[PDB]
């Protein structure tokens, strides 16, 4: 019943008898597994967890430059020699510069100027690498027949519910039996290495702030570089060097690029962390679903004999299905609740059909809440449930280097 | 680079001498870059020589200097009394840092062998109402420097509260020393005559004073 | 004339620091590379620091490994020489010292072109700084009485050097014989200065003795007479 | 003779007017026959009283962020912050039913607000044509040796150098040149970088002169300079990013510092440096128009200098191809004309080439004093001679996105 109000729900009809259902589990959709003879079934991929990410490469945004110093030489004296140039800590440019009698040189000319500074960096981000093994898809099932309203978002206690369960697939286990009580079990064959190419990306890491993107763009940042646990590569990127009219050279540090990385990320997959594990809310899962073991709990109960009360108005989903939820007054519980469409209230001639397979009261309580789910018909018809003079009926009617896009 | 000189040099007057300026980790740009300082006694240094072998404008002529792709060397023709001094050579230590040589003690020997003006004073009224007592003994002017101080009480030598000084250069190129002998009023007052007798060259110089 | 006179030296702790100064007048002060030398009592010349036109180039000798600083103030006519962390290795008269020769060639004084021709050719004085634990001790001044005629001021225990005597603040400058400071085995130091005065000159007016010692903050005038 | 030694040398020959162009970083050696040689160069452009028009914030925070939510056909969300002007808010539909708190299926509407503060902004500044002043200095050829190429010490006093001030209410002026007279400057202030088209950009501590257009089209809140106090920002939005999250609330986070994005937009955009409260400049070119009228040649009436003559510096090539001699007198005959020619062959003295530096002379009556001139040698072998007789010397001589537009 958790695929009741998402907008990405697919419905999948299984061949009648037949053993497997393919499926196709994204992030942020749902599907609605049905089969004559069978529980209807909701299965959704709720989270992609990646683990155990190793450092590739960190970038600087932000950086802070001291001790600067010059050396000059006079024309045809050859290159400036500073011997912060042998020093890694240091960004040095060499320039040439008016020389003459006024300079301090006997010759007229350009002459070699060498400017350094000692390059230190304030703020970096942190690219990471993705072993596909170290990759957990979770999946969350949920049945029609019994559960109200409230059910539809609950995730505390589907270990003692026998509706609910929790699926865990990882590439060195893809497959899945989930114990849904009464109703069997469900098995689950899944292709998680076909989901997203995780050898082409990375996990970048900036001021508390994640994302996805592709090894290529990253190797391309023009930023300063340090590899995986510093010695920095192109300090260049975030070091301008300033040359004053060919008299002279200063050095500047260019600011925080933290907006500009911001504005070339507008493109790439947003993620989040959980503590060490990294939690993605992007990509897709196919799946193989096994019937074999999957059984009507309630098929041995009789009709329910007592009268029903709506709780809630029938409500139409996004794709044109009905909700309802109602009250039983009666104690003959569990029991089957008769539920239908009618165009003609005469006959009863059942019109459309019931997306909820065998709906069921299962207390034997007064008073206990219950949903379904119904395909209705295009045009007028009546919601009818129950049975008899006390039966309740509704009317119906249907009808630059900026990143590239992933 | 490090630079050497020779510690001491003699020389008489109308002679003339070399100072060397040897380096390690050095070569032919140090040598190219070499300057001279002479310090006369209590005086600044004065620039002598730059860029190895050119004389500022005020400079004697008497200064001249050479060099090789090993060495520098200052000369100082017809050497006079005033050219006793100490002379450093300098030069680059790197391309942005200078140092100096250890310096040479140029000696000007031959001149005239003047006696010491000894002239000794009694302690002041002052510093005896204050219960102390300094008997200060004045060795100016004599040639050569080498000298003995002694403090006598009537005739009786005194070792004890004697503080003599090293004979520094005057400007009229004559030695000068001082020496103190430290007493209480009272060990001042126990003795009849203090004397201090300045032994110079075999002659011995000898000035009295008396509380009474 | 062309003059350099420096400021700031006296007694320092061990570890303490201290700020000397220097005051340049009669050149182009802002064109001009400056240096700071040193001289330990007894002991050489050693070059301690350089600093071009603008400031932008600054070096340093191997034992000032990153305690000093040197700065300038080129409209105050101005040169500073910031010193931490102290040692007796320390103690030295400095001197503020002007490269008049590279001003010759490079009228900027801008250019730190290497091993560039250079002479230390205008000198200051020198201040005294002296790295010595504890002292600091002011001198007392007594008048040494005359017995052609000598007559002169007794400047006994003191801490540090140096101490500058005149006599009549200026106005006698003849006969007047400063003597050199004894290092005591107490560690005070003590000079005297004799005035050959004549015998009939005596009767007539007499002379006081100009002490003063800045590390203490003390000036005495005393009157030397029969 | 302030000229050599700059690259970007003009070398023009001028008749009463000569038409120059000055450029910062460049220098104009002016030669015309019986006249002095005069270098002109444009030293520095100053900006005065420059009044603030927007500042822009790039660096921002939020605080105080809070959402309200309503079911589908229940009308649209209000929060009692979208009427605060400190607060940037958007509004949103979000999907809404039975899960979500709602008895409907549909778009829900969601509101999100957030307090909006700016940490660090830069502003810009109107530049007004008339608070703008020039200067030029200038350097006559003649006497004066090689450390008076670089010296503007006392140009008060010598009369080989002057300094102009150029401004729109003053645009000529008349440099006084002592024993030279004196040279007349007709200049065009308004015509030499359009300042009414142009705004000064102050950043951390860095300033620009970027085009008025460019800065009235940049993605970042705004406010008006007459906006003192407590500042009402325009346009938030640029600085303040809505990510979608769930049916009751909507995530919103700054975007961080522009500084660095900024810094690169302004590549291209001529930079410049504050003097306390005046803007200075370091571009632009200024056209004069110079009168050589009032200009004569001091020397003229001089005998030729008689003794010898010492080099002091090895004559030096230029990067034009012009040579500079320093030269000692020993004679005392002075003020006297210095004899100086180029010759290819020694025993007629033919002059070959010609002289940069017009009636080079000795000025003082003293001995040993120094003096500099400028030469202009043939192609190939030739001899500098300068002085005359026995005592004359010779040297041989041998030539040959938001970017700012
Ligand atoms: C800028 O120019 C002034 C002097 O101005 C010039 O003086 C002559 C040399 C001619 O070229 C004139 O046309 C011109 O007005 C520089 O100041 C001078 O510095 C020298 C330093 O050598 C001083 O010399 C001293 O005096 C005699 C020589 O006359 C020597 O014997 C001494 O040993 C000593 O060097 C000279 O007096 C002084 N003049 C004045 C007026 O201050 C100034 O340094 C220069 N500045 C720059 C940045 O180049
Ligand atoms: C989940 O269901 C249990 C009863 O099974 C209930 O107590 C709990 O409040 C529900 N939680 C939510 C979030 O609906």
């Amino acid at each position: 019943i958790r695929c009741i109000g998402v907008s990405n729900r697919d419905f999948v009809e299984g061949m009648s008898g037949g053993t497997w259902v393919d499926v196709v589990l994204e992030h942020g959709g749902c599907v609605t597994v049905m089969a004559q003879d069978k529980p209807t079934v909701d299965i959704e991929l709720v989270t992609t967890t990646v683990s155990n990410m190793a450092e590739v490469r960190s970038y600087c945004y932000e950086a802070s430059i001291s001790d600067m110093a010059s050396d000059s030489r006079c024309p045809t004296q050859g290159e400036a020699y500073l011997d912060k140039q042998s020093d890694t800590q240091y960004v040095c440019k060499r320039t040439l510069v008016d020389r003459g009698w006024g300079n301090g040189c006997g010759l007229f000319g350009k002459g070699s100027l060498v400017t350094c500074a000692k390059f230190a960096c304030s703020k970096k981000m942190t690219g990471k690498s993705i072993q596909p093994e170290n990759l957990e898809y979770r999946i969350m099932l949920s049945v029609h027949g019994s559960q109200h309203s409230g059910m539809i978002v609950n995730d505390t206690g589907h270990e003692t519910d026998e509706n609910r369960a929790k699926v865990e697939i990882t590439p060195n286990s893809p497959r899945a039996e989930a114990t849904l009580g009464g109703f069997g079990s469900l098995g689950l064959d899944c292709e998680p290495r076909t989901g997203l190419d995780f050898s082409d990306l990375y996990y970048l890491t900036m001021n508390n702030k994640h994302w996805l993107v592709h090894k290529e763009w990253f190797h391309d940042i023009p930023l300063p570089w340090h590899a995986g646990a510093p010695h920095w590569n192109n300090k260049e990127a975030l070091v301008e060097f300033k040359d004053a009219h060919a008299k002279r050279q200063t050095v500047v540090v260019l600011g925080s690029q933290e907006g500009a990385v911001h504005t070339a990320l507008a493109g790439a997959l947003e993620a989040e962390m959980d503590g060490a594990k990294g939690r993605l809310s992007s990509g897709h899962l196919k799946c193989r679903l096994k019937m074999d073991k999957l059984r009507l709990k309630g098929v041995s109960y009789s009709l329910c004999t007592a009268a029903f009360t709506f709780t809630k108005i029938p409500a139409e989903t996004l794709h044109g299905t009905v909700t309802v939820e109602v009250q039983y007054a009666g104690t003959d519980g569990p029991c089957k609740v008769p539920a239908q469409m009618a165009v003609d209230m005469q006959t009863l001639t059942p019109v459309g059909r019931l997306i909820t397979a065998n709906p069921v009261i299962t207390e034997s309580t007064e008073n206990s809440k219950m949903m379904l789910e119904l395909d209705p018909p295009f045009g007028d018809s009546y919601i009818v449930i129950g049975v008899g003079e006390k039966k309740i009926t509704h009317h119906w009617h249907r009808s630059g280097w900026s990143h590239p896009q992933f | 680079s490090v630079l050497t000189q020779p510690v001491s040099v003699s020389g008489s007057p109308g002679q003339s001498i070399t100072i060397s300026c040897t380096g390690t980790s050095s070569n032919a740009d140090t040598y190219n870059l070499v300057s001279w300082y002479q310090q006369r006694p209590g005086k600044a240094p004065k620039l002598m020589i730059y860029e190895g072998t050119k004389r500022p404008s005020g400079v004697s002529n008497r200064f001249s200097a050479s060099k090789s792709a090993t060495a520098a060397s200052l000369t100082i023709s017809g050497l006079q009394p005033e050219d006793e001094a100490d002379y450093y050579c300098c030069s680059y230590a790197t391309s942005r840092t200078l140092v100096f040589g250890g310096g040479t003690k140029l000696t000007v020997v031959g001149q005239p062998k003047a006696a010491p003006s000894v002239t000794l004073f009694p302690p002041s009224s002052e510093e005896l109402q204050a219960n102390k007592a300094t008997l200060v003994c004045l060795i100016s002017d004599f040639y050569p420097g080498a000298v003995t101080v002694a403090w006598k009480a009537d005739s009786s030598p005194v070792k004890a509260g004697v503080e003599t000084t090293t004979p520094s250069k005057q400007s009229n190129n004559k030695y000068a020393a001082s020496s103190y002998l430290s007493l209480t009023p009272e060990q001042w007052k126990s003795h009849r005559s203090y004397s201090c007798q300045v032994t110079h060259e075999g002659s011995t110089v000898e000035k009295t004073v008396a509380p009474t | 004339e062309v003059q350099l006179v420096e400021s700031g030296g006296g007694l320092v702790r061990p570890g303490g620091s201290l700020r000397l100064s220097c005051a340049a007048s009669g050149f182009s002060y802002s064109n001009h590379w400056m240096h700071w030398v040193r001289q330990a009592p007894g002991k050489g010349l050693v070059w301690v620091s350089r600093i071009n036109s603008d400031g932008s180039t600054r070096n340093y000798a191997d034992f000032v490994k990153g305690r000093f600083t040197i700065s300038r103030d080129n409209a105050e006519n101005t040169l500073y020489l910031e010193m931490n962390s102290l040692t007796a290795d320390d103690t030295a008269v400095y001197y503020c010292v002007r490269d008049g020769v590279r001003f010759y060639y490079d009228s900027t004084g801008y250019y730190p072109d290497s091993f560039f021709k250079y002479g230390m050719d205008v000198w200051g004085q020198g201040t005294t700084v002296t790295v010595s634990s504890a002292s600091t001790k002011g001198p007392s001044v007594f008048p040494l009485a005359p017995s052609t005629a000598a007559l002169g001021c007794l400047v006994k225990d003191y801490f540090p050097e140096p101490v500058t005597v005149s006599w009549n603040s200026g106005a006698l400058t003849s006969g007047v014989h400063t003597f050199p400071a004894v290092l005591q085995s107490s560690g005070l130091y003590s000079l005297s200065s004799v005035v050959t005065v004549p015998s009939s000159s005596l009767g007539t007016q007499t002379y006081i003795c100009n002490v003063n010692h800045k590390p203490s903050n003390t000036k005495v005038d005393k009157r030397v007479e029969p």
